[PDB]
């Protein structure tokens, strides 16, 4: 007549590294590192961003004629801008303190 | 794909016997413990019995002890509840429920993730 | 046949993390120490949640642009993010390495703690085989096995019967 | 802009995750995990999987 | 036997309301609490396990909290399809026990 | 009546962290393992002091102001402090959580280590009741109890008397 | 003469971290548990390497200069480096303190784990002296000592001879 | 509010006996162990005896062993030192001292946080 | 018996001086050292316990340091009311023992 | 300064006996275990025997078991290999090798940090 | 007996090449692998121990990697004095065993 004390095993091929050992097989594990993105531009806590279509931020603010006019009161969580916008500062000259302005108008 | 199917309920006189059947499919039925949960009309949920995955261990509520017997058939993937000495207070809709697994172990004491539509037993 | 935790784990233990295997006249089988599994499942779930939920962070920003004649300020911003990247990466690596070693020790302690509870019940009504199993010096029917697993085995009840079986071995 | 909602956004995609760390992109906006250069961060939850032969 | 006392026995609310249902246990059940949603004529559906974990395919407006003795199920913003009866179930030890139930109904 | 560490702690143990309770002809009472309490008090005091005293910091400054046309530099300063706030908060939370779990394990090991020292002295002149207590198989007068608590109990001195009491139990 | 791990370490154990000392008719000597030493040497080497190799850092730069009218930006750079200095210093101190306490516990567990393996082999063919040594209740020739150290000692082989020697002690 | 009060000292011939008393107030006297510490005129401090909180355990310096007996009265919150076979080298000012508690445990081996004014015993 | 050797037997200093008194033990007493201040005709007062911990109501100019065998009591800036005799006491094991004492006196 | 020196090899008929010597200097010879490793002409390295630091424990490859005996002399700091019943397949260059220490412990199972020039044994 | 299988039996390369030699064990030897360099007529020289540790006085162009069953010795940039035969040796348990050997030769 026998009684034994034992523990659980399965066919999991998962391994984890400990501070003393490497590639220790374990019955279950849990990753805490996010490695995947959905590849989409989304709302941020249900707040839509501002899409500049093909206009730079200075062009949209100043009202470049090729840019959509802000017809109605709006809000946005962030500003999405194209890497190389088609419509920018159409008349040559520097736009002053653009970086500081971004801090004011990126989230409204 | 994963769902249970109860059967065997009906109208029955006091003191008679019924056997319920719970046909399981879509999951490894022989790895889970199983439970029977009944609900009287207009009342709450009452757990009546449970059985381990291999059938070696069986647990009963005091209200059905000595009268109800739980059992299972591995080859048929079916769970049974033999109900003896039926009483009017046994009248209820009888569900078979699967306890949830966690961390890859099929613990019998957990929440119940799968239920069937239920079968009705009326004792009068 | 059928050995214990000293020689490894059980593929047959499916309804819990820790458990027992028995053999007597009426048969054999595996059975999980449900309560010990409960108590450890809570501990592991709490540990993972604490490591995850404690990361309460300030609002993250991408405004890191300076003008064309402020490249030195941009470099300062670049190395600030490099510094935090090194801090979080190193702390995250060793957090996981340290906790993984402790988690495996946690399971070992739980298994050993079931082994000690059975050992102190059986006392000398059984012989410790050294492989995580005990050689009951008396007949232990299915009720006896359940009493051992429930912590209600009585030493003095099987004490005479075990004594006679021991002096035969001597 | 797609019809999706996230708590953390990067310029290459959204990180809809509450895991404490991410190796996706150094810059992000919102409620975000901390950026790390680790390839994997896997916590053990189960036991040593060394079954008897 | 561990007894679960559910409050309130019933409540009326409109769509978009915040609904709180509590479940009280006679002894510590750590985290082994479940919450079920039941529409008439249908079997219960598992919503919350582990007293806070959301079950796969259940909206993020259902949340649960609590540990040991006192547990809470919260529906942040009610929907039309959320009018039903809700039960808490303990999974700490046999026998498995349920709360008295809570019907969420329109005003 | 009167059980040991398996079933919980003692409100009656007031003069130490770890100790013993006895019962023989001459009476009963609690008594602290003074030396084991000493050694653990030093360890806990050192741990708290190390967590506190190692925080050797550079001089803290509040000069974080930039001119009106340098808001981007102010934002860089703002997010630098946000980064350190997240680093210190997360590390501080998990430091306390990890150390608290280890501190409780530290007390458990100390209690278990008194239990093992008594167990190996008494050998089979006593029966381990499984609740943290031992059933002395011989009369143990107050001198005998003190010898057990001092680690100077003699196995072979009470060995014959215990053997006769054991065969009665068999 | 010659005591075990309860009273301290052995200057005579030179060919391993953990080992045994024996005495029988044919003589005496020290002998290291080679395999246990192997398994712990790997663990300690891995721990040190993990603490060292995980420090994977971004390219370090010394470009921290701003123009004469940007002293506030220089101060921001100065306090950024102060912040990381405080973070790394505090984490490095407590890393070493925590790991050193765990490393010593690691050796204690390994020593205790050899002591338990010998204890469960000898069963009651020996008397635990409480100092880390066992009083074999039978003649144990050099083959017998090697079997104990290899985990192949047979309880039932010396069981009769030990029983007669025990009843003399009683 | 928390302070001890020694009494019973005086001029005594060699070989005679005295009993000292230490009246405690303001603190839970029955939770602390207690000590007697004496100081010869112009000399240093010498610990002579100590007793546990419940009186079960008693510790004596070698210089007073077999002649001095320490004891306490729980209901009177008073500590006693019975001094027999007094010798000229027993002449000293006798203090009763309370060992400090730490981490909420009343350890008898610690520093002495409370002392009385002392009582003088002159043996000649 | 653990013997404590206090140095120096005496020292003279003026107000505002820095005074060092050492206490040496025959064996390891870890941290169980105490320091006492005694004015003539009065009982000793507890200044330091745990060999470094300041006792409630004692000025922060008194500090103690040491562990195991060698311990030091430092008065950073002497005051008029600090001229007294100082004793170190061990609390490692019975019997409790004191140092020979150190009188701090005016020059 | 630290180097071994083998000797005793030569031409020998089948079935005869030789004793090899390995003279050690520059290191604490009596702290290390020692090994003999042989190499047949044109072939690889084969470990044949090893001995603990105190000579109490001895390990042999199956190919030389019962015929070769390893031993050491503490006072002479010399290692020996007695070779009996020599066979043509015993022909090899014989090296004595020192196992490397690590963490300050002289483990016998490790890499071999010191070798001598070797001595040649030809059996024909 | 643990058997070590060395690949390739031989390889030809020129100076400045990168050379890989592998050693395969029948069972887990953790980290107890050694690598030796042997010139004709000379005894072997210890290059790598612990399967990765560089031996004192050995160039940093020799590196080793591996754990358990598969191990690799890499010479990043060959030199004239590196043309020799290389052996892997296990130190996991008795009997000590070596690989078949690998000769590195000029093309
Ligand atoms: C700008 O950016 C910051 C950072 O992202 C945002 O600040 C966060 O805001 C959220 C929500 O306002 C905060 O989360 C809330 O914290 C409260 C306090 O939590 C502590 O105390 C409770 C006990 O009362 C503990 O349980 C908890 O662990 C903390 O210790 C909670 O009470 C809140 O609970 C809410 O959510 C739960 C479900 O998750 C519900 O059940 C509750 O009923 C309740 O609705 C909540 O968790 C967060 O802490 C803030 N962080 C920081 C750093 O500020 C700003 O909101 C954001 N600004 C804008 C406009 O978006
Ligand atoms: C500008 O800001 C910085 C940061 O606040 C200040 O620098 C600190 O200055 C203090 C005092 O000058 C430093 O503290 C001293 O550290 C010395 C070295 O300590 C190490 O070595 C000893 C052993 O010798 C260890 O015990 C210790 O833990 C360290 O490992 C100590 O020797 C000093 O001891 C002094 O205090 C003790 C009581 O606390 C006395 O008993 C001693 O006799 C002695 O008086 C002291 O602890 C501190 O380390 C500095 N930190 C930094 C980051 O620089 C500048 O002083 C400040 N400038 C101005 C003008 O205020
Ligand atoms: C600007 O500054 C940065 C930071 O210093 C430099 O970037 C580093 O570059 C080195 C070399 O290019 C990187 O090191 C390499 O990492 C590779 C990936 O390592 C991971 O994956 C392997 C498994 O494939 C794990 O073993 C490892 O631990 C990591 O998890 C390795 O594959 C490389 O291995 C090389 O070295 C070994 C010996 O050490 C050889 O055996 C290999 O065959 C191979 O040659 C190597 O380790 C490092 O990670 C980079 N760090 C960062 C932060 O970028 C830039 O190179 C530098 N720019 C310039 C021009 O110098
Ligand atoms: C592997 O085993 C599976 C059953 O094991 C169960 O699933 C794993 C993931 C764990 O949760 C374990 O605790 C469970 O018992 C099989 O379903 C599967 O087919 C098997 N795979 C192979 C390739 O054999
Ligand atoms: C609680 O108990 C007190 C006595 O306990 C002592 O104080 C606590 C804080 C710890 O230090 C413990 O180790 C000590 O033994 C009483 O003084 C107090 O009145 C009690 N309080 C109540 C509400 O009963
Ligand atoms: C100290 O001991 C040395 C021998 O011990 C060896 O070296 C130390 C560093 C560790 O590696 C230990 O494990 C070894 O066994 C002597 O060589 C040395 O002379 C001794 N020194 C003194 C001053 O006696
Ligand atoms: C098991 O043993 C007990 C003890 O006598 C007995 O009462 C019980 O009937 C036995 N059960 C079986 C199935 O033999
Ligand atoms: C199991 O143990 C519990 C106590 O935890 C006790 O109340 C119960 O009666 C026991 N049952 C059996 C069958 O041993
Ligand atoms: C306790 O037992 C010892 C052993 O014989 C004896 O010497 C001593 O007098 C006993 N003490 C009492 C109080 O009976
Ligand atoms: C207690 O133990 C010590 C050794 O630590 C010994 O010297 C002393 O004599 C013992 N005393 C008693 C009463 O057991
Ligand atoms: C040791 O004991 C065994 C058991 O009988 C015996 O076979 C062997 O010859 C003994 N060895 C010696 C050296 O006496
Ligand atoms: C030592 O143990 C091994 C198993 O690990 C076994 O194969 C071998 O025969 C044993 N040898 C001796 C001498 O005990």
């Amino acid at each position: 007549d026998q009684i034994c004390i034992g523990y659980h095993s399965n066919n999991s091929t998962q391994t984890v590294n400990t501070l003393l050992e490497s590639n220790v097989p374990v019955t279950s594990s849990h990753s805490i590192l996010e490695k995947e993105h959905n590849g989409l531009l989304c709302k941020l806590k249900g707040k839509a961003p501002l899409d500049l279509i093909d206009c730079s931020l200075p062009a949209w603010l100043m009202g470049n004629p090729k840019c959509d006019e802000l017809l109605t009161a709006s809000e946005w969580a962030y500003i999405k801008e194209d890497p190389e916008p088609e419509n920018g500062i159409c008349f040559p000259g520097d736009f002053d303190s653009l970086e500081d302005l971004i801090l004011l108008v990126s989230n409204t | 794909q994963v769902q249970l199917v109860e059967s065997g309920g009906g109208v029955v006189q006091p003191g008679r016997s019924l056997r319920l059947s719970c046909a399981a499919s879509g999951f490894p039925f022989s790895s889970y413990g199983m439970h029977w949960v009944r609900q009287a009309p207009g009342k709450g949920l009452e757990w009546v019995a449970g059985v381990s995955y291999d059938g070696s261990y069986k647990y009963y509520a005091d209200s059905v002890k000595g009268r109800f017997t739980i059992s299972r058939d591995s080859s048929k993937s079916t769970l049974y509840l033999q109900m003896n000495s039926l009483r009017p207070e046994d009248t209820a809709v009888y569900y078979c429920a699967r306890p949830s697994a966690i961390f890859g172990i099929y613990i019998i004491l957990n929440g119940l993730d799968v239920w069937g539509q239920g079968t009705t037993v009326t004792v009068s | 046949a059928i050995a214990g935790f000293i020689e490894g784990g059980w593929q047959g233990l499916i309804d819990g993390w820790y458990g027992y295997h028995h053999q007597n006249s009426e048969g054999s089988g595996y059975a999980a120490d449900k309560e010990a599994t409960q108590k450890a499942v809570d501990a592991i779930t709490t540990k993972v949640n604490n490591i995850i939920d404690k990361m309460n962070t300030q609002f993250e920003s991408t405004a890191k642009e300076f003008n064309k004649i402020e490249m030195r300020i941009k470099h300062l911003s670049d190395r600030v993010d490099d510094g935090f990247l090194d801090v979080w990466s190193y702390n995250a690596e060793l957090l996981v390495l340290l906790e993984n070693e402790r988690t495996l020790d946690f399971h070992d302690a739980n298994v050993n703690n079931l082994y000690q509870k059975v050992k102190v019940q059986l006392k000398d009504n059984a012989i410790d085989m050294g492989n995580g199993c005990f050689k009951i010096l008396h007949k232990c029917n299915n009720t006896c096995m359940d009493d051992i697993k429930n912590g209600t085995y009585n030493y003095y009840e099987y004490r005479k019967e075990s004594h006679l079986e021991k002096q035969k071995i001597d | 802009i797609s019809d999706c909602d996230t708590i953390c956004q990067t310029k290459i995609g959204a990180i809809n995750s509450t895991l404490p760390f991410q190796n996706i992109h150094q810059n992000a906006i919102g409620d975000c995990p901390k950026y790390v250069k680790a390839q994997e961060l896997v916590l053990a939850t189960g036991l040593r999987n060394n079954p008897i032969k | 036997e561990i007894v679960l006392t559910q409050s309130p026995s019933s409540v009326s609310a409109s769509v978009g309301d915040r609904v709180t249902i509590t479940c009280r246990a006679t002894q510590g059940i750590s985290s082994w609490l479940a919450w079920y949603q039941q529409k008439p004529g249908k079997p219960p559906k598992l919503l919350i396990f582990g007293a806070s974990s959301l079950q796969s395919g259940v909206p993020s407006r259902f949340s649960g909290s609590g540990s040991g003795t006192d547990f809470t199920l919260t529906i942040s913003s009610l929907q039309p399809e959320d009018f039903a009866t809700y039960f808490c179930q303990q999974a700490h030890s046999f026998p498995l026990t349920f709360g008295g139930g809570t019907k969420v109904e329109i005003k």
